[PDB]
């Protein structure tokens, strides 16, 4: 089988701008093992039939895992705009994989405030699909070459989510795993009954 | 790096036992206080963790249904309560607590308490 | 389902006294309890959240306690503006709430 | 879970020579430097030695160097004293059934 | 400055159905779950149901399971509770509420818990 008890239950989910890409191959990929996740979790996918993904198979399964708040889990989809889908993690419009997201208020929220999860806020452009940026160069919009220090229009691009248990469903930490299947000229070796 | 715990119990089969872990001796920044079972001659087994300041337990595979974790009125000391003690259950239950948040290694351990279920 | 029996449902105390209100759940819920105050003719207001903390703007006379099933609402000194009805609410991570029978505090 | 097989079963290394501990995982994608090494002296509670694969906890002597990554890790004990005759466990804090190791009972000749 | 406002007091007859609205004041309707609480005029509060605007799923109380229907209009920030089959026992002040975890990091001056003003439904 694929290891799905090594992606969905990892103790270390990275922040969104540094999403961890994990290649899974040589399997019998059973997606009926995901019943014992969180009581409500969004299993929506595109380009494959969700009643037939256990019989159609692929050369590789790329799983990307990150943590975002609930207000912006909508942007984890092709053809979406926002902070995440433009500046942090963009899905291509030719997407052939599945987007899985569940609430993680138990694991990722401290009463003092969980500051370990950061998102990119200003980056002077957009992101091409499946491209990350771990760059921490100081953002430049004003007409000052003062990059060593903060200024009027010079900001540090990464900002913190500040997860707390006193916040709405839009601000609760939603751990996201996006499987990204690909079909190529190689033999598949992922499918099985 | 020591946490206070309860003493030993020479309990009987088919009974209930309570195990305390008073971690109110330090200043903290985490919110989890884990439980570890050790057999009298075998290795450590991770039982699960009770979540401080929200009271929600989470158990491992073999330690569900009978073992229950709970907190006391204060938000410091955590309780372990074994229900329906069996014959092969004599063990040294440890109380391990992390140092920092999202650091799932156990820097601060308990002193270990021993149930002695027999007749 | 979880039903929670808050008692006493009707107490009476003078000004400057101590008021203790107890909310008992039916099974283990952890710190998931919030304490409300409904003055008559108005919407309820929140005082204690997660059974111990204090809402911003609420004076420090109120203080909750309890974790397992036996919780406790305490007012330090009763005031004429605390003649109301107090409800204990059972928040869950999936948003399902269960209120209490209420406790009417009379001067 | 990740069943963490620890080898060998018992080590008998004379002082102050080198003892090599090995803790091999069963992860298809690897622990990826998320192991923790404990040391349980008999009649005593375990002590956290190394958090992560390499860096040590506070108060630990410099002789307890840890190394390795992925699915094969190593604890090396240099100048193995009489005080180190203890059972050594390894814990993966990678997947949520945080499995401890078997335990290599180090013995002094 | 989020201020939940409602429709108004509706007198009815038994057997009919009532739909009551709750228009939130602000652009953050999608973030917070909105939940409906009824209070009988002498009795305590009682939870009815809730609508999560993130995914559209609903959680209903087991006493009002199959009787109530909660929907929303996200383009105008208004949540509708469609109570059906009114009876003599269903005479209550129906609050719309953002029960406790609906605070936000932006503007902490509005508290974690935000309620409505109450709709008096009389049969």
């Amino acid at each position: 089988l694929c290891p799905f008890d090594e992606v969905f239950n990892a103790t270390r989910f990275a922040s969104v701008y540094a999403w961890n890409r994990k290649r899974i191959s040589n399997c019998v990929a059973d997606y009926s093992v995901l019943y014992n996740l969180a009581p409500f979790f969004t299993f929506k996918c595109y380009g494959v039939s969700p009643t037939k993904l256990n019989d159609l198979c692929f050369t590789n399964v790329y799983a990307d895992s990150f943590v975002i708040r609930g207000d912006e889990v909508r942007q984890i989809a092709p053809g979406q705009t926002g902070n995440i889908a433009d500046y942090n993690y963009k899905l291509p419009d030719d997407f052939t994989g599945c987007v899985i997201a569940w609430n993680s208020n138990k694991l990722d929220s401290k009463v003092s405030g969980n500051y370990n999860y950061l998102y990119r806020l200003f980056r002077k452009s957009n992101l091409k699909p499946f491209e990350r940026d771990i760059s921490t160069e100081i953002y430049q919009a004003g007409n000052k070459p003062c990059n060593g220090v903060a200024g009027f229009n010079c900001y540090f691009p990464l900002r913190s989510y500040s997860f707390r248990p006193t916040y709405g469903v839009g601000h609760q930490p939603y751990r996201v795993v996006v499987l990204s299947f690909e079909l190529l000229h190689a033999p598949a070796t992922v499918c099985g009954k | 790096v020591q946490l206070a715990q309860s003493g030993s119990e020479l309990r009987k089969p088919g009974a209930s036992v309570k195990v305390s872990c008073d971690t109110s001796g330090h200043s903290f920044t985490s919110n989890a206080i884990h439980w570890v079972r050790q057999a009298p001659g075998q290795g450590l087994e991770w039982m699960g963790w009770i979540n401080t300041d929200t009271g929600t337990p989470t158990y491992a595979q073999g330690f569900t249904g009978r073992f229950v974790f709970s907190l006391d009125t204060s938000a410091r000391t955590a309780y372990l309560q074994i229900s329906s003690l069996k014959a092969d259950d004599t063990a040294v239950f440890y109380c391990a607590r992390e140092r920092d948040y999202s650091d799932y290694f156990f820097d601060y351990w308990g002193q270990g308490t021993l149930v002695t279920v027999s007749s | 389902d979880i039903q929670m029996t808050q008692s006493p449902s009707s107490l009476s105390a003078s000004v400057g006294d101590r008021v203790t209100i107890t909310c008992q759940a039916s099974q283990d819920i952890g710190n998931y309890l919030n304490w409300y105050q409904q003055k008559p003719g108005k919407a309820p207001k929140l005082l204690i959240y997660d059974a111990s903390h204090l809402e911003t703007g609420v004076p420090s006379r109120f203080s909750g306690s309890g974790s397992g099933t036996d919780f406790t609402f305490t007012i330090s000194s009763l005031q004429p503006e605390d003649i109301a009805t107090y409800y204990c609410q059972r928040y869950d991570d999936l948003p399902s709430y269960t209120f209490g029978q209420g406790t009417k505090v009379e001067i | 879970e990740v069943v963490m097989t620890q080898s060998p079963a018992s080590l008998s290394v004379s002082p102050g020579e080198r003892a090599t501990l090995s803790c091999r995982a069963r992860a298809s994608l690897g622990i990826s430097t998320d192991l923790a090494w404990y040391q349980q002296r008999p009649g005593q509670a375990p002590r956290l030695l190394i958090y992560g694969a390499s860096t040590r906890a506070t108060g630990i002597p410099a002789r307890f160097s840890g190394s390795g990554s992925g699915t094969e890790f190593t604890l090396t004990i240099s100048s193995l004293q009489s005080e180190d005759s203890a059972v050594y466990y390894c814990q993966q804090y990678s997947n949520w059934p945080l499995t401890f190791g078997g335990g290599t009972k180090v013995e002094i000749k | 400055q989020v201020q939940l406002v409602q429709s108004g007091a509706e007198v009815k007859k038994p057997g009919s159905s009532v739909k009551v609205s709750c228009k939130a004041s602000g652009g953050t309707f999608r973030s917070h779950v909105i939940s409906w609480v009824r209070q009988a005029p002498g009795q305590g509060l009682e939870w009815m149901g809730g609508f999560i605007p993130l995914f559209g799923t609903t959680i209903y109380a087991q006493a009002f399971q199959g009787r109530v229907m909660i929907s929303a209009d996200e383009s105008t920030s208004t949540a509708y509770m469609e109570l059906s089959s009114l009876r003599s026992e269903d005479t209550a002040v129906y609050f719309c509420a953002r029960l406790f975890p609906n605070g936000d990091p932006n503007s902490p001056e509005d508290g974690f818990d935000i309620w409505g003003q109450g709709t008096l439904v009389t049969v």
